[PDB]
């Protein structure tokens, strides 16, 4: 079978360089055109270029000129693409894409390898209990888990006790650092009469923090 | 290079039904054009290649139609599997280009958000700052607004908000807000508020508290 | 020995179509034995050459076939910001048939084939083409593996190394029994010559009309060389296939390069690798040997042997003369894993300017004896000129080396009965394996029934 | 004594000579009833027969045409002797031999045609301007030689269609050159240039008017000129009464018969001329490469020597096809041509240096066999060929011709004739079986069993039917 296994994820600096892989699985990486795609959730997808491993000839999209720079080694079965002068904007996911039988089409695609540029340091995150304030028949708690770098964390109630009722939202990006939240909904006869914990692990700085949720 | 301009970017619909994704090119491109399926949190898998050709594996009720610069992709009866993102590409031009995507979202019965607001805890007033944050849980459709109001009136810096792909047991969606300021400015002020504007009801649903006071 | 001569059955195409070109035997799903004739110089849809197939049923009364249809229309495919096209303009499709289980088969090797890019192009040249028909369900597929989407100066500055231009691809075709269809492309590689493989299922699930390029994952071709003995060779010529390094698991392929080293010729016996497992080397340069090729086992001992056609060699005469006539050779295939040696045979022309070993057809066991034999086709030769076929029988030690019977061409003077042949098939479904006789220049295909021994 | 004439005991005049070549029948009435008539020629006469009623034919040849060899080959009308004698008359009995001679001599100052078959594919552009003057300097050395040099020019390149011509773009088809930074003409197969003649400036002005033209595949397409430069005898102008000597230079392999399929072309080469008012071979496009036997046969048919003269990077290629086609020579071409004058001059030396005898129309019943005389005066039997010669020098055969019984044919003729030449010995054979007395037979003589027989050289033979 057809298989495009890419490299890790990485996670550099701005102003560095990084060379992802391409290796091809159950097929000669020679026999087709191997291209390269870069994929933002609001820029969406945007294809970056094309190499024919045959021969190593080359097209690029010229948006990427510079700083995409395409290879291949036939000897290792595997296509690369090398980024340089790395910025914020080049943190995306980048896919290798081959065709099935249409020399042109965009059919078989690898899994994807994530790119992060940032000058964060690895920073434990900061997490917060969240209580409601001083009535009905529902009660809904929830935790805080602010400023950490980098991805990503894992966050559980009671252990992974109390699993249903529970939305932990997507990290998001707050100046170099993380955030995160987490929300959770039970009966009035639960709280405070149960003890209900937040628990947050950062494997990157390796912490794991537990805050219990207090009343007011 | 080639535009290509992929409608509608989302379409709440449900299983069995027959539903058709367009996409128009800003030239011909005689049928050279392929459709993509990317599952949630997964990689791509290719459906058409050549307007109307089947990758191999794919299912039979997928199909692509069109001519020129107008294409479709066709869902026969929608499986559970099939709710997902998806994308043309043209390649009738270097450089290749894609559409910007449609989802497609299970559809279900309107439902107002479970709206609920929290104070800074005591541990990040501590540290020099005040997160106020405000959960808007279970609702549909995904359409919402959250608006923050200090002493009444409007805030807009300092908000950052997440939310959550359509959850998998009831089909709702869900929605975290959160106001970050210094403790300097979190005492400058007493009521605090977020306002919650759904379809779902004409008046804004509106949860607050007051510092100090509890 | 067995042939009736007297009582022949007769097809016929359209003037001028060389009508018997090419042929083959081919069974429908039930059996039921045609056949297929190529006609490459055919009138296409423009009143423009291009050729064409004729599927011809079997009656004893013969007459005229219906057509095998393919898509005789130019295209073109703007993709890749680059515009693709196919010729077929005197492509001479029909120029090889060649039918396995129920699938046709059939070749244009001149097909041409151009890629323009703004002001460059790949340079308009005849990668051949082949197309593909089951005719009872109708289904059609193309195998053209020799076009590319290259532009003419990257071959310049590669030296142009592996340039696939002017390969003819299906000039000369064979099919495993396993299905593999194995095409001569003597144009490949600049002139070297070369060999392309695919499964025919392979094929069929890969095409799709209108792509015009596109991948068959499982094709194998054979390799570019940088010795000068090869260059000019037109490696693949002629094609065959058999078993000859003893494991049964695998197909060896045999191929024609009648220019060989500087026109020496040679014939070689590869693994299904394109590895070279032996070469037999031309006698007499400019002899053409390796036109033809054949395999069968004729000394009945279970191995296969090779026939090898030389149609132009002169026969040394009195008084230090030449006298071109055409000669063949056979080689026995040795007990286990050995060379193959010195020819155990050579049978040589008689007719001057006759081009003995023009053709040379398996027959199976003509006379029923326990040995398998061999027609030989010398399309000028007879004392007329008009051409004659030669019947050959097997025997413990080889081949017999006077012929059991000869059949003089039954058409004018010009018609070249016998440039093609096929044997070993029963079409009448009497017990006795039957020879079809292609006679291109009078457009017309004789059949010569096997009876009981006399 | 008695012998094989007497102890065979013959019955009739012809069965008597039949026996032996010695001997002899007495057709005499006066002769005793034992002697025998089939005897010794001496012993018939020992025995008082009449000198008149004797058989005895004896084997001869004597000269009919004996002109004497030509000291030069120069002037005349063709009067040239190459040969002597010309003609002899030949007669053998039953079983006999007779000897006879044949002088042969490599005449100087003999007429030359050279005609010039040039390749102009890319790579001889620089051969072209070389020979700009070869007209003249080859009329200067060859007048050391002969004083009736013609000369004459063709050119090929190979057979214009795809995929030996370049066919896109449509510029290319009228420049082949135009993805370089040139100009050439449009690829041709061949065209003839100049047709043999004594006006050498006519040469030098035509060669600076030619240009080279560029096809894809090395091999190239000579043989097709070589073909059409040997049977258009009258465009190309060969003369009756000259050598003729064919120069083929080319730096590349070459096409030959069955490589015309790679074009889509099958139909073989039909040995014919196909050049017609525009001075191009208007089959190139749709008849095959000649085969070299078809080429033997043209080239011997119309007495043309070929040279191939070949750059060294192919002479080995030449040295074997000109060993498949007897009386070809080689030549090494430096790569701009710059030594052709001097491949010509070594080659006509070479072309008559040797003498080889050819012997056609020959009776089954006939043998031959030769001793040959060449150098000086050393005898070599059983050899027909001399070679090492040099112009003027002069050879001698010495012939026996044996007869296996008599044939039925008593008159037959034959001829003796040395390769390439011109002049010929004619030898008419009569086969001397029967005597002279059978003409005056008696059919139904009463002398012979009541008229049941026929009466012929004293003797009774039984008549027809019997
Ligand atoms: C022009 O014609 C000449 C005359 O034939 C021709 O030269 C010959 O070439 C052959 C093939 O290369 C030479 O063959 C060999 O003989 C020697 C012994 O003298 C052996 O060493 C060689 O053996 C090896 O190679 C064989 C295959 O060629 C193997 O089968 C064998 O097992 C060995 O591995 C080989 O038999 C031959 O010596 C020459 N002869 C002369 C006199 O040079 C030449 O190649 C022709 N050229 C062209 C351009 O046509
Ligand atoms: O003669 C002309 O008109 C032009 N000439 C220009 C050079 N051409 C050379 C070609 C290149 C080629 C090798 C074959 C082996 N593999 C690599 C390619 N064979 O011959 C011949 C024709
Ligand atoms: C005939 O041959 C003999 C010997 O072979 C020779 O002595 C004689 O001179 C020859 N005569 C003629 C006329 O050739
Ligand atoms: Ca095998
Ligand atoms: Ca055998
Ligand atoms: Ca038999
Ligand atoms: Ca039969
Ligand atoms: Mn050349
Ligand atoms: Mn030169
Ligand atoms: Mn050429």
């Amino acid at each position: 079978e057809v298989q495009l296994q890419q490299s890790g994820a990485e996670l550099v600096k701005p102003g560095a360089s990084v060379k992802l892989s391409c290796t091809a699985s159950g097929f000669n990486i020679k026999d087709t055109y191997v291209h390269w795609v870069k994929q933002r959730p609001e820029q969406g997808l945007e294809w970056i270029g094309r190499i024919d491993p045959a021969n190593g000839y080359t097209k690029y999209d010229p948006k990427f000129q510079g700083k995409a720079t395409i290879t291949a080694d036939t000897s290792s079965n595997t296509a690369y693409l090398q980024l340089s002068s790395l910025t914020s904007e080049d943190t995306a996911v980048y896919y290798c894409v081959r065709p099935l039988y249409d020399y042109y089409a965009m059919d078989y695609w690898g899994q994807g390898t994530s790119v992060t540029v940032s000058s964060a340091k690895t920073t434990a995150p900061s997490v917060y209990p969240l209580a409601p304030v001083c009535t009905g028949s529902s009660v809904t708690l929830g935790c805080l888990v602010k400023g950490y770098f980098p991805e990503p964390v894992t966050l559980t109630w009671n252990s992974g006790s109390l699993s249903s009722g529970v939305h932990t939202f997507p990290a998001v990006l707050q100046s170099d650092l993380y955030t995160l939240s987490s929300s959770v909904t039970v009966t009035s006869s639960t709280w405070p009469s149960q003890s209900i914990t937040c628990n947050v692990a950062h494997p990157a700085s390796s912490t794991k923090v537990d805050k219990k949720i207090e009343p007011r | 290079d080639i535009l290509m301009t992929q409608s509608p970017s989302s379409m709440s619909v449900s299983l069995g039904d027959t539903v058709s994704i367009t996409c128009h090119a800003s030239q011909g491109i005689s049928s050279n054009i392929g459709w993509l399926q990317q599952k949630p949190g997964k990689s791509f898998m290719g459906l058409i290649y050549y307007g109307t050709n089947l990758v191999d594996g794919v299912p039979s009720r997928f199909s692509g139609s069109g001519s020129g610069a107008d294409y479709s992709l066709t869902i026969s009866s929608l499986d559970s599997e099939d709710f997902a993102d998806y994308y043309c590409v043209q390649y009738a031009q270097l450089p290749y280009t894609f559409g910007g995507g449609t989802k497609l979202e299970i559809k279900r019965a309107d439902a107002a958000p479970t709206v609920s607001i929290f104070p800074p805890s005591s541990e990040q007033l501590t540290s020099g700052g005040a997160s106020v944050v405000c959960f808007l849980n279970n609702f549909y459709p995904k359409d919402i607004n959250v608006k923050w109001k200090i002493d009444g009136s409007e805030r807009q810096n300092g908000v950052l908000n997440s939310w959550t792909d359509q959850d998998s047991k009831d089909s709702t969606y869900s929605m975290s807000s959160t106001l970050t300021l210094t403790k300097d400015e979190y005492e400058r002020h007493n009521s605090y508020t977020c306002e919650a504007t759904h379809k779902t009801s004409t008046s804004p649903i509106v949860k607050s508290f007051n510092r100090n006071e509890c | 020995l067995n042939l009736d001569p007297v009582q022949l059955t007769f097809y016929a195409g359209p003037n001028g179509s060389q009508f018997g070109f090419s042929l083959d035997f081919h069974k429908d799903s039930h059996g039921r034995v045609a056949i297929v004739v190529g006609a490459p110089r055919t009138l296409g849809p423009s009143q423009e050459e291009t050729g064409g197939v004729f599927l011809c049923p079997w009656r004893a009364e013969g007459g005229q076939c219906p057509s095998l249809l393919f898509d005789l229309r130019d295209e073109t495919r703007n993709v890749g910001s680059q515009t693709l096209q196919t010729f077929k303009a005197r492509q001479g499709l029909g120029a090889s048939v060649v039918s396995w289980s129920d699938v046709i088969v059939a070749c244009a090797p001149w097909q041409h084939w151009n890629v323009l890019e703004k002001t460059e192009e790949a340079e308009k040249t005849p990668v051949g083409s082949c197309f593909l028909a089951q005719p009872e369900s109708g289904r059609r597929a193309e195998y053209s593996p020799c076009r590319g989407n290259t532009l003419s100066r990257i071959y310049v500055e590669n030296d142009f190394s592996w340039d696939k231009r002017y390969c003819e691809a299906g000039f000369s075709s064979v099919v495993t029994q396993a299905g593999e269809l194995v095409l001569g492309a003597p144009g490949g590689y600049y002139f070297l010559g070369l060999l392309a493989q695919a499964p025919v299922a392979d094929i069929f699930s890969s095409y799709r009309p209108g792509i015009l390029l596109w991948h068959v994952s499982s094709q194998s071709l054979s390799f570019d060389s940088s010795n000068p003995e090869y260059f000019d060779g037109y490696w693949g010529y002629s094609v065959a296939v058999g078993e000859f390094d003893g494991d049964l698991n695998t197909t060896e392929y045999v191929v024609g390069a009648p220019t060989w080293s500087w026109t020496l010729g040679a014939v070689e016996i590869l693994d299904s690798y394109y590895q070279r497992l032996h070469r037999l080397r031309g006698e007499q340069m400019a002899s053409y040997f390796g036109h033809s090729v054949a395999v069968t086992d004729v000394n009945g001992d279970g191995r296969h042997d090779l026939l090898v056609g030389a149609p132009l060699y002169m026969e040394s005469r009195a008084d230090r003369k030449l006298a071109e006539v055409g000669r063949v050779y056979l080689f026995l295939q040795p007990r286990g894993p050995h060379a193959l040696g010195a020819p155990s045979l050579l049978l040589t022309g008689t007719q001057l300017y006759g081009r003995f070993g023009s053709a040379i057809a398996p027959l199976g066991d003509l006379d029923r004896d326990g040995y398998n034999d061999i027609a030989v086709a010398a399309p000028y030769g007879g004392p007329s000129g008009r051409g004659q076929v030669l019947v050959f029988l097997g025997q413990s030690e080889g081949l017999r080396s006077r012929p059991s019977q000869v059949l003089d061409s039954p058409f004018p003077t010009g018609s070249a009965f016998g440039f093609s042949l096929r044997g070993a098939v029963d079409i009448d479904d009497n017990g006795y394996p039957d020879l079809i006789v292609g006679a291109y220049g009078a457009n017309q295909v004789a059949v010569y029934r096997a009876q009981p021994v006399v | 004594g008695p012998n094989i004439c007497t102890t065979r005991g013959v019955s009739s005049c012809q069965q008597c000579l039949a026996v032996s070549p010695m001997c002899a029948w007495c057709s005499d009435e006066a002769l005793p009833l034992g002697s025998p008539r089939c005897d010794l020629k001496e012993n018939l006469l020992k025995d008082n027969c009449a000198p008149e009623s004797i058989e005895f034919p004896v084997s001869e040849a004597r000269v009919l045409e004996d002109r004497p060899l030509s000291d030069k080959g120069s002037g005349d009308s063709s009067q040239v002797t190459q040969v002597s004698p010309q003609r002899i008359a030949l007669r053998l009995r039953p079983d006999d031999s007779k000897n006879f001679s044949i002088q042969v001599r490599q005449v100087e100052d003999y007429p030359v045609d050279i005609y010039y078959l040039m390749d102009l594919s890319y790579s001889m552009k620089d051969d072209l301007w070389s020979i700009q003057n070869l007209g003249t300097k080859l009329a200067t050395q060859m007048r050391k030689l002969t004083s009736n040099l013609r000369i004459g020019f063709g050119a090929f390149v190979d057979k214009p269609v795809s995929p030996y011509m370049y066919i896109s773009p449509p510029e290319a088809l009228e420049n082949p050159c135009y993805d370089m930074k040139t100009t050439c003409l449009p690829m041709f197969g061949y065209k003839h240039v100049l047709t043999l003649t004594d006006q050498v400036t006519r040469f030098n002005e035509e060669v600076k008017k030619q240009s080279v033209s560029r096809n894809r595949d090395a091999p190239e397409g000579g043989f097709d000129a070589i073909m059409q430069a040997t049977v258009c005898d009258e465009k190309i102008g060969w003369r009756n009464d000259a050598s003729h000597l064919l120069v083929f230079t080319t730096d590349a392999k070459t096409h030959i018969a069955l490589d015309g399929r790679l074009a889509g072309i099958v139909q073989p080469n039909d040995g014919q001329c196909h050049v017609g008012s525009d001075n191009h071979y208007s089959a190139s496009t749709t008849m095959d490469y000649p085969s070299l036997g078809l080429m033997t046969e043209k080239l011997s048919q119309k007495n043309i020597n070929l040279i191939f003269a070949v750059t060294e990077n192919v002479v080995n290629l030449y040295q074997n096809y000109s060993e498949l086609i007897p009386g070809t020579t080689v030549g090494v071409l430096s790569m701009d041509s710059s030594n052709v004058l001097q491949l010509i001059v070594d080659a006509y030396g070479k072309i008559r240096s040797k003498v080889e005898l050819e012997v056609r129309d020959l009776p089954e019943e006939l043998s031959l066999s030769f001793n040959a005389t060449c150098l000086n005066n050393e005898v070599i039997p059983g050899l027909k060929s001399c070679m090492g010669l040099k112009i003027g020098d002069t050879v001698s055969f010495s012939i026996e011709a044996k007869v296996r019984g008599c044939p039925q044919e008593k008159e037959k003729s034959f001829t003796i004739k040395p390769v390439g030449f011109k002049d010929s010995l004619i030898v008419q054979v009569t086969f001397d079986c029967d005597c002279a007395c059978q003409a005056q037979a008696e059919p139904n003589s009463h002398r012979c069993n009541n008229g049941n027989g026929t009466f012929e050289c004293g003797v009774c033979r039984c008549g027809p039917g019997w």
